[PDB]
């Protein structure tokens, strides 16, 4: 089925791979190369987790966990019992979400867009990738990346803050937190000045770009403008992911102290050391 | 209550009082990891509550 | 048949084919909202949005800037489009909207929306001509035309800006 | 049977097709390669008499 | 689209195809079945 | 006396009729351009059905 | 930074007089001002109060440090106002005991409920819908939940100091 | 009975039908393999007084 | 009672109907499966004096 | 949409494929019952 | 009484209450099937007196 | 929208309806109270 | 009164009504059946005299 | 659309194929049973 | 036969099926490289019969 | 398109790479099954 | 043989083998560099029978 | 676009580089396996 507006826009061109040939439309979605090998990764990496649940305790949704290898296992590939298993999904997920970005490009050029999706997506793809392949490869073991489980994830996440005594202390980790709660701010003021101005009180006017940036500038001294808040809104959203890769990242590979004493540098700078 | 019985004449296990062709391991999900039942047990293997504070 | 378009083959889900040139007829990226309003935009008090900047001398180019009046235009084969007569602006977010531009080795005069061109070296330095990499020097003839020369309604907005849309799929096709 | 190419483009049900069995047979070899029993790297030089089974503890 | 003497012609290629991988794989299950019997 | 209900979980199952309550409400809204939906047997409103197209009445100036 | 629209590359415009018909207008839409930023009778009470608050906090602070101006810089991160002792519960506690906590707390929270009625009196001002304090009312909802939950177990002992290190403690 | 194919258009039944198929054979297959009684892989080759069987209530 | 169908298309009915009772029948089994009393695959060939039973009333 | 007749029509089948599954599914737990009572 | 559907749309209205139907007895039957007394899947064979009951006050 | 006859024969199903089903709730909680009484 | 209903349209205010009368009743019911003395499902059956009672004063 | 005719082909197609598919499920089945019952 | 060419450009058939070999390959050979039986690195330099087992 | 003289060029390098590759693999799998047998 | 250069334009093969051959030759490098036997910027002046040998299999 | 005879003197010095970088690879894992083998 296709919107009243759409089938005008269907049209050949734009692939990146594959010419003609995937050059097609399942249902809404299109399909193209990267359509199939995103199929195949998602359907190879979601049976191995559904393995991964089979072979393990339980079936509950919760607490279903496919843990990474032990360290002592360095680079190698696990035997498949003993996170292995979680390798071979690591490397489906990582196909897949390669594959999903490069089909939205193909989408995005069909339609004569910009990049700006694609790259936006590749902040996401960079902090997952920081986490299972960078980080433990500059660790030296595989066993380092997160477990997949929807409460196991957050054990490591507990377990790997207290790696350093106090993470809230991790520098790159502030800066990252003021991204996410800024970001989920002027989502909330964006959202709610469009929506002001086109769903005025009972029998009023539909509002105006005026009306949008004289309330914005009571609000926030300036008026940033029509472009400028979409601009805002992904420097925000895109820069807190790649500051949580950052945090990350250094966390360990580079410092192995409790972050508290990182902040030794700043009580000893020479005015007042 | 550990392993099968294993017949004298052949090292081989009996199940249920016939043999088993292979060798026998106790199937267990993996790495031994076994379910929480409650709260309960849970509790049941840590220590006793902490004694009321000293004021 | 005036019909824009055909399927490619008889399967569900298979792309169409333009029939006649896409940039024209407007298919795919060319294509524009053909039921957009025929009306201007306008700003709170009611005077037009999107106007030429000789029509309201409040406007002026920030000192220091370059006014790109006077520039030649190079389009996608490098060959020289025309040059800019004048700027359009728009009155409720002060900003420069269109290029018009005055083709060259022709008698017609053109609008270009502020999204297509780009300076040489991203205005940093030069800026002694404007480059179109979207459509031929040729295919600038085509670009449609307002109806008047002082106003631009929705309907006009949405033709030439899916105009210069399409060009980075049609502009180098034998489609046409 | 074949005018299910009339209903069906045959260039991608055999994409389907190609997709679908590669992966089926992924899938069921990690599945055995995940096994004690068919772990046949380590293990595929055993005789069927000293490969792996798997039983219930004993129950006393 | 292909006519209805391609689909035929098309059907049977790919009936024979999935004859020939059913032969494969059913030698393949007999090799594997007497190295090491799953029932 | 109950004890495996209690209040954090009958709050958290509030939530929920509240939230799948709101994706309804949100998908209807989705729908207001481009439905109903163009297909062969005949145009098509998805689930939840849209609310209407909607007009907005523009501020006059004589 | 390089950008992928021309629109403010270069040839960004000058309205020497106002637009609305850079500058800015002196007039209304409707009977709302449309020069100054907006503050009317809830937004100069917020200031004020909001103001006392943010200088009770500092004075706090600074006093902590022995009025040492350069650990007031050095160790700034690391200061804090202090909630009371957790054996006043909700009682009124001393003032350099949690008693000075309770005052800051008082006067932000006051400060902050004024910037909503200010946002929510130029929303319709503006003739626009509430979306906007509705959203800020949320903000407000959690904020709030650090006094009542205090309050609900029973301690302002429970509260969150005020101080950048010492609130993540908290 | 066969106007039910005139509400459906065939061509999306076989679709919704075959995805239906596909899941709950793998549902039920990888369940049975998770049990102890059909964890056939491991086990597959103990005769039916050998398989598990889960615990009983208790004996009085 | 028939013309609940001039209500209500019979297309989409349908398609609700079955998605419903789909749903419906993985949540029960899913809910007996996951109980010890008729945790069936592993315990099903056990009589009906062998199953488990939640524990009755303390007696006084 | 439907007609009156057609509406008529349908609604035969719709009873008697519900009556046809409410019979498969009574058999099912009166089986179910007398492998393993839940009361 | 009838005007009510005058007042509002019976088709909205009937598919508002089967969805509020179906959402209260699926809390009723989970909110039983928690307690101790009406987890009818595991206890439901016992005798009404057998059934658990909640504590009484203590005498004292 | 409905005329005011077609509301007054919704109604009548619509009533009829309720009824209806609240008499099969009825007999459910007959059939609950002698199994297990709450009271 | 009935002005009222000029003042707010009566479909806004029964369904503004429904929703208050059904979040209160849910609250009340919840209420009651978290607490000792009410917790009608598992302790419905006590007599009234058996049923628990908060603590009174100390020293009478 | 699809004649009456076109879907009176198709029926006899789907059911046929519907019914032999649950006709070697029921082989299977039946293997199932002779190898591990579960009940 | 011939004609899957008429259906699958050769030009890109061609190019996939080499991505796809050389990503097996590499798979196969990490499995193998890991393995305590075939960790040729480390021990390809024992005997079969000196060679790991996978035996418990 | 292509034409099918040119279908039936590529298919015979096609085939003849593809089976080339197989006994080049087949060797490979000899030297290595000599070496350390996994069966 | 030479043809094959007008299936593909030779500028990009080579880009796309050279690529592959130096990821290929960094790859091998850090592996035998990682491991006990070959990491020979360490140990590369051990005699053959000197470097490491991994674990045999047990006596029984 | 590449003319068959800018094809035909290319392939020249790829097959003559292709075969060079194997005879220095060989060369490599000749002195590699006279320094310490690895079978
Ligand atoms: C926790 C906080 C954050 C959590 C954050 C959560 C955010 C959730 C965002 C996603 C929700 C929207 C998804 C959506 O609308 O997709 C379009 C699709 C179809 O409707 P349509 O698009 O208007 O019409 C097109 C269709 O009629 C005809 O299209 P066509 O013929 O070309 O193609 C075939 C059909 C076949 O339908 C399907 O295949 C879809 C069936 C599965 C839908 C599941 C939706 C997710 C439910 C989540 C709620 C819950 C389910 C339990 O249409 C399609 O091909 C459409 C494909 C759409 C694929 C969407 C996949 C989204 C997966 C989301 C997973 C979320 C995981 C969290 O819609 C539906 O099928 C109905 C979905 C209605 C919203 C769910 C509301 C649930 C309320 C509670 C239960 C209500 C019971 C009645
Ligand atoms: C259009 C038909 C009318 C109607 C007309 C009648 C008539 C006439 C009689 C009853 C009778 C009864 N109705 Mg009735 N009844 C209606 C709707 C209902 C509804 C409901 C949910 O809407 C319910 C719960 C009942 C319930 C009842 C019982 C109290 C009683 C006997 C059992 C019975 O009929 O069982 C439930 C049955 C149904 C819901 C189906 C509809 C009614 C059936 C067809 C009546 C058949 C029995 C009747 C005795 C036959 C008449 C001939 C005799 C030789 C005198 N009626 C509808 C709206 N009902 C009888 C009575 O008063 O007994 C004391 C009686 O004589
Ligand atoms: C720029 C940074 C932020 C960002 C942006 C962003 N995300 C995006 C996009 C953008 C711009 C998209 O365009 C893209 C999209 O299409 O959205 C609809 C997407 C998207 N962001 C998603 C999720 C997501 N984004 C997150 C975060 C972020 N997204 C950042 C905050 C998170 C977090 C923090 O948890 C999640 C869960 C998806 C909804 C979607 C990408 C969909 C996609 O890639 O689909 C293909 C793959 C699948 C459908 C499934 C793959 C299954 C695997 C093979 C197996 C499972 C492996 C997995 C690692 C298991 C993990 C288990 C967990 C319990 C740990
Ligand atoms: C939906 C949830 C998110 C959210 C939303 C949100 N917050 C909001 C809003 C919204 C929608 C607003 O509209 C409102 C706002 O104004 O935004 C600009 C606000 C706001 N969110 C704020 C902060 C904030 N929001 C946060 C978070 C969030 N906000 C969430 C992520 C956080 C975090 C993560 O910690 C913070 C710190 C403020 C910037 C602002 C509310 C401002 C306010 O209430 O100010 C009160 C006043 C004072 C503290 C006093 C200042 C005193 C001066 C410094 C003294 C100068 C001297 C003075 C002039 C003297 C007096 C003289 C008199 C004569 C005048
Ligand atoms: C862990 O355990 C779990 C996994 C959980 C257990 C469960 C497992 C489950 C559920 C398994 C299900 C399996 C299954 C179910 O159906 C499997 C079904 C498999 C099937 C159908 C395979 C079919 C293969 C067909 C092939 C290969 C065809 C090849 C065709 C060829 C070569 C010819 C191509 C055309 C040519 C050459 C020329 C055309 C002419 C033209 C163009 C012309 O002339 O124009
Ligand atoms: C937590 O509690 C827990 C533990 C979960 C417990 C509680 C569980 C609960 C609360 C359960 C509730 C269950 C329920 C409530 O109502 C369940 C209600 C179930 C119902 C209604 C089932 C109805 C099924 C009907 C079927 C299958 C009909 C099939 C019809 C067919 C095949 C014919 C199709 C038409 C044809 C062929 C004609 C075409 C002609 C055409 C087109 C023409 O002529 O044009
Ligand atoms: C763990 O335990 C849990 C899992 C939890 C327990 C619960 C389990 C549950 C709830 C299970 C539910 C199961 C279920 C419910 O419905 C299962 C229903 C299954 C059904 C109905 C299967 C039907 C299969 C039908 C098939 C295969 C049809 C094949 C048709 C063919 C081959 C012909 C195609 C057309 C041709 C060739 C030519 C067309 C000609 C044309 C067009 C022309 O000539 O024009
Ligand atoms: C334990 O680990 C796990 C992973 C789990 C275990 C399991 C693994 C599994 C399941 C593996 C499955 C593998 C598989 C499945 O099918 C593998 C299938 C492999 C296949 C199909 C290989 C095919 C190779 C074909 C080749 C190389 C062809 C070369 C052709 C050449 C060179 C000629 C090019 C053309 C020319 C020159 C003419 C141009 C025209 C000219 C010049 C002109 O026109 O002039
Ligand atoms: C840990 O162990 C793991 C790693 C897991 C195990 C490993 C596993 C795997 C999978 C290994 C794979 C190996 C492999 C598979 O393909 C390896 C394949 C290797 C190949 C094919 C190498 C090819 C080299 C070719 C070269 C260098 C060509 C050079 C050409 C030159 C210099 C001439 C250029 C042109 C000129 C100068 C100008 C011409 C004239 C012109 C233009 C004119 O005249 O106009
Ligand atoms: C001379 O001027 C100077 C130099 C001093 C000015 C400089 C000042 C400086 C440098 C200030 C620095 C301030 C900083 C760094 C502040 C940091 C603040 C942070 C990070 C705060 C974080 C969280 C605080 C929270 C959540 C506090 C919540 C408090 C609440 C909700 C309190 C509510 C109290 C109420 C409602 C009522 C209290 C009164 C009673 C109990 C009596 O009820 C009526
Ligand atoms: C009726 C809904 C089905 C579920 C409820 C089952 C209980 C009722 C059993 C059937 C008894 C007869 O039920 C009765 O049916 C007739 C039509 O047949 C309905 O009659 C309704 O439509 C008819 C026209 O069709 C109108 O003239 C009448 O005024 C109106 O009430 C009655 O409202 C209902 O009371
Ligand atoms: C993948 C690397 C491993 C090695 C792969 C290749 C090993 C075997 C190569 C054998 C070479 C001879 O093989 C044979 O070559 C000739 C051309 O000479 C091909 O001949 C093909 O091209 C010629 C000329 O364009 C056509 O006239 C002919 O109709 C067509 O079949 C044959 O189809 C192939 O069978």
């Amino acid at each position: 089925a296709m919107l009243s507006f759409e089938k005008k826009y269907r049209v050949r061109g734009g692939t990146l791979i594959g010419g003609d040939l995937f050059d097609f439309w399942f249902g809404p979605f299109y399909v193209g190369f990267f359509g199939v090998t995103t199929i195949f990764f998602v359907t190879l990496g979601t049976l191995l987790c559904v393995w991964g649940a089979a072979m393990g305790p339980t079936w509950n949704l919760w607490q279903i966990n496919i843990a990474p290898p032990d360290l002592k296992y360095g680079l190698g590939l696990a035997p498949l019992r003993e996170g292995g298993l979680w390798q071979i999904i690591t490397l489906c997920a990582l196909g897949a979400f390669g594959s999903w970005a490069l089909r939205q490009a193909e989408i995005a050029r069909k339609l004569g867009m910009g990049m700006h999706i694609p790259w936006a997506y590749g902040g996401a793809i960079l902090a997952y990738t920081t986490l299972v392949v960078i980080r433990p490869f500059l660790l030296g073991a595989w066993g380092h990346g997160f477990p997949y489980g929807i409460f196991s994830h957050l054990d490591w996440v507990s377990n790997v803050g207290y790696q350093y005594l106090h993470f809230h202390y991790n520098p790159a980790h502030m800066i990252a937190v003021t991204f996410f709660f800024t970001n989920c701010l002027a989502l909330a003021m964006h959202g709610s000045l469009i929506l002001s101005v086109t769903n005025p009180p009972k029998g009023t006017p539909t509002g105006t770009s005026e009306q949008e940036n004289v309330f914005f500038r009571d609000l926030l001294g300036y008026s940033i403008g029509a472009i400028g808040i979409h601009r805002l809104g992904l420097f925000l959203a895109v820069g807190a992911a790649v500051w949580s890769a950052i945090c990350i990242v250094i966390s360990g590979p580079f410092w192995t102290q409790g972050w508290p004493e990182w902040w030794n540098w700043w009580l000893n700078l020479p005015i007042w050391k | 209550p550990t392993a099968w019985p294993v017949d004298p004449t052949t090292g081989q296990t009996l199940i249920n009082g016939r043999p088993v062709v292979g060798r026998v391991f106790i199937m267990r999900k993996t790495d031994g990891t076994v379910k929480y039942p409650n709260v309960a047990d849970v509790v049941a293997h840590e220590a006793l509550a902490p004694l009321p504070p000293v004021v | 048949s005036d019909v824009k378009f055909v399927p490619a083959d008889n399967y569900n889900g298979s792309p169409i084919i333009p029939t006649g040139n896409p940039m024209i007829d407007g298919v795919g990226p060319a294509s524009w909202a053909e039921d957009r309003r025929d009306e201007p935009d306008l700003t709170y008090h009611g005077s037009h949005k999107i106007v030429p900047m000789r029509l309201d001398p409040t406007f002026s180019i920030a000192k220091g800037d370059p006014d790109p009046r006077g520039l030649p235009v190079i389009a996608a084969d490098k060959q020289v489009a025309g040059t800019v007569v004048e700027l359009w602006v728009n009155r409720s977010e002060p900003q420069v909207s269109y290029y018009e531009v005055q083709l060259a080795s022709g008698e017609r005069r053109v609008l270009l929306p502020t999204g297509y061109v780009q300076w040489p070296n991203f205005g940093l330095w030069g800026n002694d001509k404007l480059l179109v990499k979207s459509i031929t020097a040729a295919q600038f003839a085509n670009v449609p035309a307002t109806k008047r020369d002082d106003q631009i309604t929705l309907l006009e907005e949405d033709k030439i800006c899916a105009y210069y849309a399409g060009g980075h799929m049609y502009a180098f096709a034998e489609r046409s | 049977m074949h005018r299910i190419w009339l209903m069906y483009d045959p260039r991608r049900v055999m994409v389907a097709l190609v997709g679908f069995l590669a992966v089926l047979a992924l899938v069921i070899h990690f599945v055995l390669l995940s096994s004690q029993r068919y772990s046949w790297i380590e293990n595929g030089t055993l005789g069927a008499d000293q490969a792996p089974v798997g039983a219930s503890a004993p129950a006393a | 689209g292909m006519t209805e003497e391609e689909a035929r012609r098309f059907h049977g290629y790919m009936v024979t195809g999935t004859l020939g991988y059913v032969v494969v794989a059913s030698v393949a299950h007999f090799l594997a079945w007497s190295w090491r019997p799953w029932f | 006396m109950m004890e495996y209900i209690d209040g954090a979980q009958i709050a958290l199952y509030a939530f929920w009729l509240f939230f799948f309550g709101l994706i309804i409400y949100l998908r209807r809204e989705d729908k207001r351009e481009g439905y109903p939906l163009e297909s062969p047997q005949g145009p098509r409103d998805g689930w939840p059905k849209g609310a209407p197209k909607k007009t907005y009445v523009h501020r006059d100036h004589g | 930074m390089l950008e992928y629209q021309n629109l403010f590359t270069r040839v960004q415009v000058r309205t020497v007089p106002e637009p609305g018909i850079f500058s800015y207008l002196a007039g209304k839409f409707g009977d709302a001002q449309i020069g100054p930023i907006y503050l009317g009778w809830a937004g100069v009470l917020s200031l004020i109060f909001g103001f006392i608050a943010i200088e009770i906090i500092g004075l706090n602070m600074w006093a902590s440090v022995g009025w040492d101006p350069v650990e007031f810089i050095r160790q700034l991160p690391w200061l804090a106002l202090e909630p009371p002792p957790p054996q006043y519960g909700l009682r009124v506690p001393p003032l350099n005991q949690g008693g000075w906590y309770l005052m800051a707390g008082f006067f932000l929270t006051v400060s902050i409920i004024l910037w909503w009625i200010r946002i929510y009196r130029r929303a319709r001002a503006l003739q626009m819908g509430s979306h906007l304090p509705w959203a800020f009312a949320s903000a407000i909802f959690l904020y709030s939940t650090f006094f009542f939950q205090p309050l609900l177990v029973g301690s302002w002992s429970e509260m969150v100091p005020f101080g950048i290190f010492p609130h993540l403690d908290w």
